[PDB]
């Protein structure tokens, strides 16, 4: 009867644990996963507008290259 | 001991909060400075009333609150308002920007940035409780902040605590007062976020205080002070058990015991009476018995369902003021012949009552008629999911076209969680349908 | 404290700019000196979305004019409210476009566009917190049109996560005779679409046929159209101007207003051109538009509403009811509670009760549409194409330009087939 009453309370805590751990983990994952979306959505926008940049480089080129 | 401390997020829940601690200031005797006279223990002290009040040695009594915000607006009023030398700067806390309605902004792009410190004040006051009992947040399901925040903080508080009871108040979205079209993902992105997290949680309907504020104290068009002058009568009947003693209350804890079966079946149905103009509480006193009854008029609950037509898994009845148990016993076994009340067939049929003897307090140029006595029912139905049925299928009809989506996706969001938030939705909903079934 | 950066660019730009500045100075009580003496303390609360201040009460529009041609900005200069604009905000170029979008997006306006982006720059940097950018200009001309899309472009590349908000001017053959105007207006859209977040449809046809036929103004000068751009100018951005019950900013408007990140063109809509009833049915009528779409030819995605001015807000509850239930078939069922309404104490000069109307309809395809008709007219034939081709511009950037204003229409039309079941 001791033993299981030590088994019982070690259960309690490491049920305890196992929750605080998978909720710290969980956390951690999802803002990590955000972030590098995020980043890669504003990356892209960026890149479309370099494109525009570069284009526009062309098109003054082309320009000056009628002469 | 044991202390609660509140959290308010976002307008709504800063709002609230306001309401709230003016009416706990106004019902303990406590001045705008903070000053309480009849407190002769100075600096301390372990009365009804320390739960939710902390003292300095001047004499103020401080609520062991935090505000919060990602925009400052709001909580500049509490700053600058009647009540601003009651709480320390440091429980009032902003950001410069909001979540514009966005959850995904919320929970990641500006929530981020300003929820170590959050953790930080509240840690704060934490170490100046001797024996914390838990936490109680109020905030809306429809806004940015109150629903991305929210359920950032309370992920965050499941780490930092463990299981310290967390305890919501949610301002579930209506039409005829909200602020955003996207209120509806909002709403279910939190719910299923924060499930988990929380062991209690009283929905307010907007659209049913809405209602109330209408057809009960006749008023036109009723604004934001109308809706949480009402909401915080409701608040403090519950919290009531927790700021007074006395030998009939019975402890928040307690009801709990009976109001969640399963720990996803949390969301307790709360109905309260009587709510009169003082025109028509003139010369017309209602009784325990009246009080009572009006608690089983669908037409007086927080949340717009049919308890008629769902199953009970619990009834508990919180009076306050001038009400003895003889009185609510007879009430009771009035009504037990009388109504549509319809218990599954695993739990037992007894109401549990609690009687605090303060009487309601009212605000000064408020709506609602001074009164003698009044209850605070809080019912375990299956009906409540209703309220979910209806906010899944508005959810739905977006989704499917993937409406507004861009903007979550745009701030680091995936279409996955909103399938999966949704998904735990529909099981919530299959929760309440398998609990009302009968036993093989 | 949540701050907004004006931009006008062009002749058309900076006159409906000018207009703007005016009605909300008057509106907010603000002098052209720069000080307040009005009456109300809602007219301070917000006074910093729009307004700087420098020291002695002086109120400064955060406001930057630009034009490739330096006489406009002496017409602002030696205006009413001229004395109020920053002297070191005006920005103007030497040649002007002469029509021609090439010039003003890729020539001249190039040129020019590196110092606006010094003064925007200057200006940003001084905000507590930047909501974003409203430029108002003409997609009709060269400047407006080019340049303002190129700096729109430019501002979006430093400026990726902040607000682009435009005040578009479209063109029709009614008010003015430059042939090319279906060129630089495609064009135009074409990048507005990629560009911007939300963007009012400013028509020149509505703004005609309002002044025409309803106000019976047989000649329709640019001042009396002005008239009603600026009447519909402060309607729209009241509650970003007032507090209320509901306060809003660029973003809040953009993610309520913008189901599909394309679809972000406003039929904006004024009354009266009454009784509560009366104002309510006024607003959804087509007669009402500053775009020149019939509502009931489309479906409404989404609507804002605006009333202001001393009323019943319980009978404004009721009328925005009754007109949803009664013109049901005109709101997609699948986006609920679709129409927002607001209410702001405050009249606009001059009326006790007014209506301002934001509709996101697909409606607005007509308007495309029109302007797909005069650019197709002169493509197929290759008309003035050397105006554009001579400042280096590829034939293919046209047929671009074209079918991307052709999907847009598309997916507008889908929307509208759409059904919940
Ligand atoms: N009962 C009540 N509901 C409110 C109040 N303020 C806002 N709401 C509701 O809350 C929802 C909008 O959320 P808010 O709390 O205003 O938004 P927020 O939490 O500040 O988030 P953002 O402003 O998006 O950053 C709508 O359903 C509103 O009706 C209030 O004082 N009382
Ligand atoms: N409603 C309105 N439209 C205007 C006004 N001024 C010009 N427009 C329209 O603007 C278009 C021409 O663009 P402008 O602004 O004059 O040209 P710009 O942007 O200055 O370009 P360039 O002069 O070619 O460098 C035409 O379609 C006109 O009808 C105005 O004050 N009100
Ligand atoms: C379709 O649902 C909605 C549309 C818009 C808004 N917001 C935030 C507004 C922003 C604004 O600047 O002007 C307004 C004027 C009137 C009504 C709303 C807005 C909110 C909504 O639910
Ligand atoms: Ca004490
Ligand atoms: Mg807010
Ligand atoms: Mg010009």
């Amino acid at each position: 009867k001791r033993e299981h009453e030590r088994e019982v309370i070690q259960k309690a805590i490491e049920e305890n644990n196992n929750f605080i751990k998978m909720a710290k983990e969980k956390l951690a994952q999802k803002m990590e996963s955000n972030k590098e979306n995020r980043e890669a959505h504003l990356a892209a926008m960026l890149e479309r507008l370099q494109e525009k940049d570069k284009h526009a480089e062309e098109v003054r080129k082309n320009k000056e290259l009628k002469e | 001991m044991r202390e609660c401390i509140s959290i308010h997020v976002g307008q709504a829940g800063v709002q609230i909060g306001n309401a709230c601690w003016e009416l706990y200031c106004l019902e303990h005797g406590i001045q705008p400075d903070g000053q309480m006279p009849s407190d002769k223990t100075i600096g301390g002290g372990d009365d009804s009333f320390n739960t939710f009040f902390s003292e300095t040695g001047a004499g103020k009594h401080v609520p062991r609150a935090v505000f919060v915000d990602l925009e400052p607006t709001v909580i500049d009023e509490v700053r600058t308002g009647t009540y601003r030398q009651l709480f320390h700067p440091e429980q009032l806390i902003t950001g410069k920007e909001d979540a514009a309605n966005n959850y995904a902004r919320g929970h990641y792009t500006i929530g981020k940035e300003i929820i170590d410190l959050v953790l930080d004040r509240i840690r704060k006051l934490a170490d100046q409780c001797t024996g914390l009992q838990g936490f109680l947040v109020f905030h809306s399901f429809g806004g940015g902040t109150g629903s991305g925040f929210t359920s950032l903080l309370m992920e965050r508080l499941s780490v930092d605590y463990g299981k310290k009871s967390k305890l919501e108040f949610s301002i579930y979205p209506a039409p005829q007062v909200s602020t955003a079209v996207v209120e509806p993902y909002n709403s279910i992105l939190t719910t299923h976020t924060t499930l988990e997290h929380s062991d209690c949680a009283f929905m307010v309907d907007n659209e049913a205080i809405y209602d109330i504020c209408r057809r009960n104290l006749d008023i036109e068009r009723p604004t934001y002070t109308n809706l949480n002058r009402l909401i915080s009568q409701i608040v403090s009947s519950i919290t009531a058990s927790l700021r007074f003693d006395g030998a009939l209350n019975v402890d928040l804890t307690e009801f709990q015991t009976n109001l969640v079966p399963y720990p996803r079946i949390h969301f307790p149905l709360a109905t309260y009476a009587p709510v009169i103009s003082a025109e028509k509480a003139y010369h017309e006193q209602l009784s325990v018995a009246e009080i009572t009854n009006a608690c089983f008029e669908p037409a007086n609950q927080m949340v717009k369902c049919d308890p008629r037509h769902g199953k009970y898994m619990a009834c508990c009845l919180l009076y306050r003021g001038d009400v003895v148990p003889k009185d609510v016993n007879a009430a009771i076994a009035t009504i037990k012949t009388k109504r549509s009340i319809q218990f599954v067939d695993w739990c037992p049929t007894g109401f549990k009552v609690g009687i605090n003897y303060q009487p309601p307090t009212v605000v000064p140029g408020g709506d609602l008629a001074k009164v003698q006595r009044a209850v605070c029912m809080l019912s375990n139905t299956t009906a409540i999911a209703e309220a979910w049925a209806r906010l899944d299928h508005k959810f739905d009809l977006m989704y499917a076209k993937r409406a507004f989506v861009h903007w979550y996706v745009g701030e680091g969001m995936e279409e996955g969680e909103f399938s999966e938030a949704r998904e735990d939705m529909a099981a919530l909903e299959k929760d309440y349908e398998e609990v009302g079934v009968d036993s093989v | 404290m949540r701050e907004i950066v004006h931009i006008q660019a062009g002749q058309c730009g900076n006159q409906i700019g000018a207009k703007f500045w005016e009605v909300i100075s008057d509106e907010h009580g603000i002098d052209p000196t720069g000080s307040y003496h009005g009456d109300s303390d809602l007219q301070l609360e917000r006074i910093n979305v729009y307004y700087n201040e420098a020291t002695g009460n002086k109120y400064v529009p955060r406001a930057i004019l630009v034009d490739l041609e330096p006489g406009t900005m002496d017409s602002v200069r030696s205006g009413p409210f001229g004395q109020i604009f920053r002297p070191d905000n005006f920005v103007f170029g030497q040649s002007g476009a002469g029509n021609n979008w090439a010039k003003g997006h890729y020539t001249e306006g190039a040129e020019l566009v590196d110092s606006v982006l010094d003064v925007v720059r200057k200006e940003s940097e001084s905000c507590d917190c930047l909501q974003g950018f409203q430029l108002t200009h003409s997609l009709g001309g060269g400047t407006g049109s080019g340049m303002g899309t190129l700096l729109i472009s430019k501002i979006r590349e430093e400026y990726p996560d902040r607000i682009m908000n435009t005040f578009s001017v479209m063109p029709s053959p009614k008010v003015s005779d430059t042939v090319v105007e279906p060129y630089n207006a495609t064009l135009s859209v074409h990048q507005l679409v990629e560009n911007t977040d939300e963007t009012y449809c400013i028509d020149n046809e509505a703004l005609y046929d309002i002044c025409f036929r309803t106000l019976k103004l047989t000649t329709p000068t640019y001042g009396d159209l002005n008239h009603l751009v600026s009447a519909t100018m402060s309607g729209v951005t009241t509650c970003l101007r007032f507090p209320g019950q509901l306060n809003a900013d660029l973003r809040k408007l953009a993610v309520n207003m913008v189901p599909f990140p394309r679809l972000h063109f406003f039929m904006p809509g004024f009354a009266p051109l009454l009784t509560v009833p009366e104002l309510t049915q006024q607003m959804f009528d087509s007669k009402n538009m500053m775009a020149a779409c019939d509502p009931r030819h489309g479906r409404y995605l989404t609507v804002a509403a605006i009333f202001r001015g001393r009323m019943s807000m319980k009978e404004v509850d009721e009328q925005m009811l009754n007109v949803q239930n009664k013109n049901s078939s005109y709101f997609v069922e699948w986006i609920p509670n679709n129409v927002k309404t607001a209410v702001c104490d405050i009249p606009p000069r001059g009326l006790k009760m007014s209506a301002t109307f934001i509709g996101n309809s697909t409606a607005i395809q007509e308007l495309f549409k029109r302007i797909s008709e005069q650019f197709t007219a002169m493509f197929r034939r290759k008309a003035f194409l050397h105006w554009y081709t001579g400042e280096g511009m590829d034939e293919m950037e046209f047929t671009e330009a074209e079918s991307n204003m052709n999907d847009l229409v598309s997916e507008y039309q889908q929307y509208q087939d759409a059904t919940a079941d």
